């Protein structure tokens, strides 16, 4: 019964499509993208901005399936601009025994939020 | 960068170092590359993790020397390499891989089966 | 037994009423507001400042029911000023099965911390 | 089985006594102080700096009982100086039912880290 | 059933060997180092930079056993440079009873990521 | 912005695009608006998610063409739209909605019941 | 500031407003203060939450009009106020509080018992 | 700095203060140090926590006065001190520690056993 915190899933290098201080809450994500990464509506997510270096935490809401929207909303819009490249992750906890065999849901994006690949593992970095 | 399948037509010195690790038995460039003899490789964070040779004869295609670096096996690399080879040679309707050089024919068959190949005498086929 | 972190409830766009370095601990919140969002005395809360962009974590204490007070106290008063518009959230953990049907407690404010609406869901953002 | 994150205990307004980049890890705390706030050796703690506004997370180690030491060590020494006034907190998780009756361990300090008062509750802030 | 967050293990003062915005995800760590500190592939880790003061959270992936690689990848490469000295930690949760007897996995490094010592406890800081 | 009920007296081009999605069967502005023929709409992050037409005859009021976009159903939008219609026409003491156009009369009745309307031949009433 | 027990010798206008809430039945300054008739008050974040009157006769001391604001009861305020009164009048070896004005004699007795007073006819004693 | 084993050839005033705490019975510098009479000490965050005296006679070596400060026992300090003494005198193939001065011979034996020493009359041996 030691409990680990494990990467559950990630959206790798999506582009912010909207950012507005006046919108409600706090990252709206195309439905299809959430499903691909196993991320739930109302789940806590971390956002890492490759364009500007900012790292912040918020929660996810749904955006219309097929819209390709990554909308960074409310206070979070201080942390990202339209066109920024971001990584979106969530994390779950599980017993150590399950953690040793866990495989995260990973989704890869190119161009205008076109989903290129889903996978269940990240390769090993070699010398 | 993320895991990417590339066709190698020219080899850097990094490519040469990487291919020696993937294929200690071959001496680049003993390795011939032209329009019908191809080498596809899996690239991850500026290194090659896996390679395979492809021989095309119009609607027939042969695969040999499929190898993924031991350190990074069972992370989906082998499978992605092969799918990208199939996908990017949509003219080929019949593929063969001979069981030559294979360490562990038992593992190979389970892999080739996951990819939809049938075990045959001397090899695997999808056709 | 994978455990998710879910938005439990939020106070949406309250106004800071007091901020003082010399007060004890660390966000005092009108009792009625805590009840509306299901937030508990001594619970960890996150504060997102729409006015200035700062994101910080603290814990909630009660303020007198009906006072409308949002008091940002002690070290936290470096992160917000009187009149700033903030979002206050808490998060809970639950099994994945429960998380798929979870509904957060949400409260909406206008003007001088007048509670306008409580709800149990955030709509979908459409194109 | 919704699980809340609750303030477990806090050291209120202790003074940093040592800060050094070259020390190992990462906040050393007088033993008596840890006991007073129910904080454990190797437990994750949050540090809020009233003097300079910085908020950071680390883990606690023991310092000699009766020394009154608050030693901010290693990388953390970028976040605090000798003489800064800080609040040290830890957080625990428990079912909602237990959370509604939880009482945190709170310790109050004045002058040269003289413990003035321990208590089990924070009062309500009134208008 | 109060649950504590405990330091599980740490890599003490490793040197960043690679940092690149274009690499995938997000800290690649020599396999041997992960084993020494009980850290798992895909586990959430915190990174504290002694050289520049930055504190950020990410997740770990494997790097080739024996490479000595500490690769800070993607958005995280805004937070560290080649040659920075960092501490890498993970945290686990367990019941209070187990937490009182918990011993973390600690690994100490010198020079070019040479592992000097593993241990199960941090000493007490004395006056 | 957050979910808001508005009375539309003039229509932007965004409003026109949104109303076509909500009401494909109608061609704006076939839609007449004067003091007794009203259209109320639910607005969320600069888009309309739901609409209804209101006909007033002093103490009697008729509702037709209530529709919430499929993508955002069961998030409380329909209910809030109707409450704001009732609340903002406090002169009306008798309301009728005919069952015309309704996809799923079973769902509609459960909704109209939640709002306190009684099912009648040809419709729902609250009076 | 944190909860503090003070002896009030002069009253600000805030003090006057606070004492009216604590003691609606009395009109400040009907309230006489000299060396033998004291008022002690609990102060928290620049407001008074509780008060008591103290009459000293050398080794004998009388307490009356002990009241804690309803909103902040059972948070240890009453107990701390009384301990500070006892502690700061170490000349008094015999204390009396008459049961006059007491709302709920049952609650009062359990409180006075926690503080080590014995119930007697007409009051409580510690002596 | 982290826990380090050092050979003390010269003593600072801090060293003198520390050695008095470790060895109240001895008066530095009653303590003679030359090439065959050594003192090794465990150092942690600029303080000594443990010491031992080493007498070398070529292939034979004697240990006396091993002591770890009470406050920091059972954190692996004693064990690391002894291993570093053995490791740094690889010429010695036979070690003796007499049981003189030992508080608790039962604890000492369990310690010396963990380190691979055999209990003998009057002492411990590894040889
Ligand atoms: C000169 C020359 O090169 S001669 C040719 C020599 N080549 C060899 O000897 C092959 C040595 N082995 C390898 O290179 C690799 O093990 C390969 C190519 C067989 C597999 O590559 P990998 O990248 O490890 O396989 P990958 O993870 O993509 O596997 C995909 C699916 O294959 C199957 N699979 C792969 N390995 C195994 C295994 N060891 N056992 C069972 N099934 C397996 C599984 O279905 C797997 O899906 P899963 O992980 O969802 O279960
Ligand atoms: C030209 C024309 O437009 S003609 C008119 C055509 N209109 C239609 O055909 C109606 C199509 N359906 C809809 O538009 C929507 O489904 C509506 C209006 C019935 C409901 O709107 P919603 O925003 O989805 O309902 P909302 O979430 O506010 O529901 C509130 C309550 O209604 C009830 N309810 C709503 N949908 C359902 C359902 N599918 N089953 C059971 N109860 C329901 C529940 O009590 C719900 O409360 P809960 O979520 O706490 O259980
Ligand atoms: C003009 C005039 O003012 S006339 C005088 C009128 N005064 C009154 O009528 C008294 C009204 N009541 C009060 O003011 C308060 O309820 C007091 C003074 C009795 C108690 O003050 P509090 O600040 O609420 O008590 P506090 O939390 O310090 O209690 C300490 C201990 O007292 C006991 N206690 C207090 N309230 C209760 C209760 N309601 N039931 C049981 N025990 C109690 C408990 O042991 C408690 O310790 P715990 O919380 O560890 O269990
Ligand atoms: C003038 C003079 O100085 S005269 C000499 C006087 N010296 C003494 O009287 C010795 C007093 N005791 C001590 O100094 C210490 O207790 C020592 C040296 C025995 C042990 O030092 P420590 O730093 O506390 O031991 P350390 O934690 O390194 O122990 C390593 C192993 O020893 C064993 N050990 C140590 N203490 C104990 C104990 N109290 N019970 C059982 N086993 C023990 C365990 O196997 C332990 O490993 P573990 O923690 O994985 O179980
Ligand atoms: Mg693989
Ligand atoms: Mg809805
Ligand atoms: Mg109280
Ligand atoms: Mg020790």
């Amino acid at each position: 019964s030691m409990i680990r915190t494990m990467l559950q899933g990630k959206l790798h290098r999506v582009k912010v499509t909207h950012a507005d201080l006046h919108y409600e809450g706090a990252c709206a994500i195309d439905q299809d993208f959430l499903d691909a990464a196993g991320i739930l509506e109302n789940e806590a997510i971390d956002i890492w901005n490759v364009t500007n270096g900012k790292r912040f935490s918020t929660y996810a809401i749904a955006a219309e399936r097929g819209s390709r929207i990554i909308s960074v909303n409310g206070a979070a819009a201080h942390c990202a601009s339209v066109g920024d490249i971001v990584i979106i992750a969530s994390f779950v906890t599980m017993p150590d025994e399950e953690a040793r065999t866990w495989r995260p849901n990973v989704a890869y994006f190119e161009g205008d939020n076109e989903m290129k690949r889903t996978a269940k593992a990240i390769p090993v970095q070699v010398a | 960068m993320k895991l990417t399948i590339i066709r190698l037509e020219k080899f850097s010195d990094q490519d040469r170092i990487d291919l020696q690790k993937i294929w200690p038995e071959y001496s680049p460039s003993s390795l011939q590359v032209d329009d019908n003899h191809r080498i596809y490789a899996a690239r991850f964070n500026e290194r090659l993790l896996a390679a395979v040779r492809v021989t095309l004869s119009g609607t027939e295609g042969a695969l040999d020397s499929l190898r993924v670096r031991e350190v990074t096996r069972r992370r989906g690399v082998g499978q992605y390499l092969l799918e990208e080879v199939l996908r990017n040679n949509p003219g080929v309707s019949c593929w063969w891989m001979a069981d030559a050089g294979v360490e562990d024919r038992g593992v190979m068959t389970a892999f080739m089966q996951a990819l939809g190949f049938t075990a045959q005498q001397g090899g695997w086929e999808k056709c």
